[PDB]
């Protein structure tokens, strides 16, 4: 679990606006079961970006258009427009996965917080990771 | 006096309730009528009956645990014990602030904690004054922002007077045993004690 | 049509919303089946032959994977999901179990063309792996309560297994003391779970599948075998007697499982060459059972 | 009150009725004469009686039924059984435009349903009337245009003043529970709670 | 007469306990109030109950024990019974320098060991004084220099007339054997006997 | 250090204060084992995952020996020390079991550099040899209750197995006439007796062994096994009825088991070629059944 | 040291990095979960990260180390940003087949020591493994 | 239970060591058995660190012996991080199987002595082992 824990896998689906909403929530367990409390999100900004590799020179395909929907509550989006969906789909590797065929490598992303605040602790965690997958489509 | 158990004396990890039987006993005066309707009329006092039963113990243990047992039957003071699985601590401070208003009487009680407690007592736990011995069970919980309103299954034997300090922790049953005319051990060639078990009987 | 191939085939487990795609798989079995209620009503009116027969359940499957061990460590975690308590890389087995309810987790079977098999409310039952002279492997047992048929499921593109550790002989040792003439070092750890079944008369008419299970007890257990050697006439440190209490420890490159204190038991046999066998479990009041994961260099 | 089925708590699945036995509780005095002729004489009320059986129950499981038992020791309520076999829905509609003429105070109930209520109930179903909590078998049941012919095992325990309306479906047991004087529930050393059963009686 | 047992007899290991069952007799009036009060009231004595079971015994195994039984039951003597798990030699020394303050009645004895004796008796083991056959469980064990505070189970069966001295290890059960007048034990066809018990109680 | 082989040991019988070497030994077999008392004192208040095992006894061992014939016929003594009665080099098996308890004796397994493996209160309870078309060989099975390791033994220099029978093909008679068609004659011999468990609250921590034993039964049995002939078209001396009493013996050139009066029950296998076998007991009135031991020359 | 408690640690590109430990001593023996927060008064961590594991080897980067909370028991170990930039570029190059993102940078330890006056040299390891970095993307 | 008298150190360098034995006395008469601790009176412990075994190997370093807490049985073995470094110069450049930090330096064990209690030289040898150096980091 040193890295297993951060890390999830997206399929944005072509020719659609794809959104992911976060709820970020401050969850007690080893002090007592059963114990959870929303994080409040002020001043705790949010950036991503998706790239095709891991190497120095990489493509920037797009990034994230995050969004903090509540101030408190802990609710956070991150949400990227039908452009950019369709720049990764275009930009996407040709081979396609044999479990499902409809689903193809894009590239890498990664999620950074930024909860630059007057109090000096600015302070930065990456807490999303993974590999972006592109989903075709046919509707058009 | 305290019923030793693995809280007490953890150096005892044989003493322990291998399973636990907590009985309702209220006497009735139930009388079922010709006509279909089933009278019953409450006059004797309640009392919870606890059923003990000890996993294989070994000859140290056995002899703390009748050690302890036979000066429960010498000095001929009460048994308490405590139930474990009614042990989660949900109430956390200190109720010395909290004042229960003189002159209840009946399941229902309201008591102010003055903004001092923290954890709400959901139905099924425990219950105690801290004056009389009597053990109660919360049925349900009904709370106005500090006042709680808490009903318990057992009416309250004596009305409150004022002063009685709620117990949400650590709650022990001031119980008699019912086993000590013929309390018998059986050692095996193995080297244990097998099959001590207690029935025991809240008095008062 | 579409044929299903095991060698075709990608097993994800989805534990917290994460999917942790098991590669370096060797071989995994696993079966589906349902129960019936079928009793035939002879009598003396119509001494019948067709029974009454009613499926009403569907009886909890048992899946073995064997999994070999890999640079990553993710196998470490059925280990975590099956109770053990986690410090940094090492596993404790606890004192006592912390909850009555296993930790529950679901399971894909990935196949091509969209088709899947979903086991659900699974959970890890048996853990086993040998440490002898050919490539260490851990077959873990988990037992589902209900499988399905579904379209889209989750795979595990990143969370996935590395490279297949390299072989080391494995060697056991008292506190430092080496002890000569291993054989094969067997390891077993089980979560031995029981399936509470409360079918009731308001699934009459309906399939029911298990929910819910209770953690009966769980345990750390080795069986160790070595050759009989002797140093010394009348020796005392290699003898047949038991050992009540005594520091062991299972050592390997990357894997160390220690028992801080152990109950030995002997046997000997008058095989070809003679061979002793022991039976190591905890003492009563041992320290937690330790088991690190070394990926490289310790 | 309610007793806690999985219907209303399916949460707590263990809460299901794992074997009903619905008792034919109609003592008589029956007396066999010599000369082969068996005569049986009939004067206390007839009342149905209900055994129910639980699996092993989990704590949360386990609290809530009895956090729901104590609730009714408490306030002496009546529990309410309801048995998923006897809820098929035949007759549906409005039950208030259905007229029960008064002075019917045999086995038997003769209404003019008044065209209102579709399909027809059928013979060892449930029926009950709305001013009575006593919970009737059709034995029999005889349909000539709009009157309907209900042939009830039980004598009717009211005469119907012709306000009664007859309820078919989401009928309930007014039961009271029995073995209450004694009722326990022994905790094992696994955390499940073992040897709980509910013995029902029908107080109308 | 001693029982014999593997101590004195270790050629003959059938004649070993192959479970001992020390039962507590302490026959009591015990009463419960309608008021939930547990009341208790006590005349008769205590005594300790010894039931022994054996295997099967071979021939010689047999006769030596018949012989012995039988000669208890001619001379009309007393059984002597020892209990191995009892015999853990806590205190050392001479036991007749010890002196004890007459006119201890109750349940409790002080003495003042006076220096001679090593080490201290645990709680939960044999006493016994050397004037009266009664064996005692200590039940507490306090010492404040020399005086020792002992406090037993059964309560004193004599008055201490200052010449009684403490017997803490080599203690013997002055039982009689119950169940004597039908005693049999049947023989097999393989020669060996089998359904020997010895139900004793403690006779002093 | 010092490794155990199997080839490279002596088996020494000791009986009477003397050591009988079993030479022209084939193969044996032999394990020991200790019993434990394993509890798992699982509380509402501490469910544990420790047990509490403690070791108390030493479970019974089970030796086996496969012995050669001889021409000193040493291995008689195992008929003799299972309870059949001597007379010159015939063994008698008595109308009544002499002795309520077995012929107790110790035994030795030596092996180089003064390692010893010491078994004691062993007792003859099973004796069976196969007169076949290949080497007869009898395999005795012994029980012991207490093993041991020891420094120094009994090597028995001078009684030892001499040099093995030759092969000699087998066959059975009814008084002198001959039974056609043999195939495998295979006779057994027991003696039943059984451990009398006398472990006590005076051996709680400590190693209990069992010591003494009772004979429950001895009897003589053989199985005989022909091929289905007919000689005659409605046979009276050979079918398949039974054969209440009727004078066997199983004779070779060196043993002759012989039955005085013998219930046969007869069994017809439909195989390749018909076979039928025996079921030859002892009837209840027989006279002692016979087994002689003839070294060279009758 | 503990040489079975080696741990590698892993810090992320592109982020400061961040480790907290806490010393808390314990003793079960009266009762379970008897644990009493280590006074961290007068005590200084320090350690330093090099590319192999041998003298002469290059040193990489060095701790920004820290006591959070003093008599609480709560220290930290942790390095700024261009810290983790240095330990990136100087990062070898093996990438796994199935573990793209983490590379080998070096090995670590850090020493607590004691410089209370009346005391001497208190030096003790409580740290020991290796440093790897996990690539980013989002920079 | 029997003997196991052979346990092998690992000091750290660039760091001092310092080991706490708690001498005690265990006897398994009673079932719960006795924790009666020895009483250190009259003892001494010596012990130095030599490579190898033969005859005439040089010596590594030598154990600094500490009595501390005789009434409760408790001593401390240690020596000097100059100690340590000299013990750290003469290790092996062969790495140990298990752990790629340690390298094996020398043997060594500490014997135990009563100096005329009872007119007796009662010198019996406590324990023995391998020394492990474990590389270091921080320094």
């Amino acid at each position: 679990m040193s890295t297993e824990n951060r890390v999830i896998d997206l399929v944005v689906d072509e020719n659609v606006p794809y959104g992911l909403l976060m709820q970020f929530m401050d969850v007690d367990d080893s002090v007592y079961p059963s114990t959870s409390k929303p994080v409040d999100l002020t001043d705790f900004s949010l950036r991503g970006s998706i790239k095709s590799s891991l190497e120095d020179g990489a493509e920037t395909v797009a990034s994230f258009t995050t969004a903090i929907v509540d101030a408190a509550q802990g609710v956070a989006s991150i949400s990227l427009p039908v452009s950019a969906v369709t720049t990764i789909a275009s930009k996407a590797s040709k081979e396609r996965d044999r479990y499902n065929p409809r689903q193809r490598l894009a590239g890498y992303y990664d999620v950074i917080i930024t909860r630059t605040a007057v109090g000096s602790a600015a302070s930065s965690f990456r807490i999303m990771e993974g590999k972006v997958y592109i989903s075709d489509g046919v509707t058009q | 006096m305290r019923l030793p158990d693995p809280y007490t004396n953890p150096e005892y990890p044989g003493l322990g309730f291998e399973s636990v039987n907590l009985v309702d006993n209220d006497p009735m005066i139930r009388d079922e009528l010709p006509n279909g309707k089933v009278k019953e009329v409450k006059i004797s006092a309640q009392y919870w009956g606890i059923n003990i039963s000890y996993p294989e113990l070994f000859p140290d243990e056995y002899a703390f645990l009748d050690s302890r047992l036979l000066e429960y039957k010498r000095t001929g003071d009460y048994l308490d014990v405590l139930l474990p699985q009614y042990e989660a601590f949900r109430v956390r401070g200190d109720t010395k602030s909290v004042t229960i208003p003189a002159g209840q009487k009946g399941s229902q009680i309201i008591l102010n904690t003055n903004g001092t407690l923290t954890g709400q007592p959901k139905a099924g736990d425990l219950f105690k004054l801290s004056t009389h011995p009597k053990v109660y069970k919360i049925t349900n919980f009904s709370s106005s922002g500090n006042v709680w309103n808490i009903s318990l299954y057992p009416d309250l034997f004596i009305t409150t007077t004022g002063s009685e300090k709620p117990v949400f922790n650590g709650i022990l049953f001031r119980t008699k045993l019912m086993n000590g005319d013929s309390f018998g051990s059986t050692l095996n060639n193995n080297g244990t004690y097998s099959g001590i078990s207690l029935s025991l009987r809240e008095s008062l | 049509m579409f044929y299903s191939l095991m060698r075709e085939s990608k097993i994800v487990i989805e534990y917290d919303g994460r999917g942790y795609h098991f590669d370096a798989l060797s071989n995994y079995d696993a079966s589906t089946s349902f129960q019936e209620f079928k009793t035939l009503r002879r009598t003396i009116h119509n001494r019948t032959n067709y029974a009454d027969s009613i499926i009403n359940a569907q009886d909890p499957s048992s899946i073995s994977l064997a999994i070999n061990f890999s640079t990553t460590l993710i196998e470490s975690n059925f280990f975590d999901w099956m109770g053990f308590t986690r410090e940094g890389n090492s596993l404790f087995l606890p004192r006592n179990t912390p909850n009555i309810e296993p930790i529950m987790f679901n399971m894909y079977i990935i196949n091509h063309n969209n088709s899947c098999i979903y086991f659900e409310n699974c959970y890890v039952s048996t853990v086993d792996f040998s440490l002898d002279k050919s490539i260490p492997i851990l077959n873990v047992g988990i037992e589902s309560g209900k499988f399905s048929e579904v379209s889209t499921f989750r795979d595990g593109y990143t969370i996935t297994q590395g490279e297949v550790l390299p072989y080391s002989a494995p060697a056991v040792y008292t506190n430092s003391s080496p002890l000569p003439a291993l054989i094969s070092a067997s390891m077993s750890f089980q979560q031995q779970c029981s399936w509470r079944e409360d079918r009731n008369i308001f699934d009459i008419n309906k399939i029911y599948t298990n929910k819910r299970a209770y953690v009966n007890e769980m345990n750390a257990s080795a069986t160790l075998a070595f050759y009989y050697v002797k140093r010394l006439v009348g020796d005392k440190f290699l003898n047949l007697d038991p050992e009540t209490r005594t520091p062991l420890i299972i050592k390997n490159k990357y894997v160390s499982i220690t028992f801080p204190l152990a109950r030995i038991s002997k046997r000997l046999n008058f095989s070809d060459l003679y061979q002793v066998e022991y039976d190591v479990i905890p003492t009563a009041d041992s320290d937690p059972v330790e088991i690190n994961f070394f990926g490289e260099r310790k």
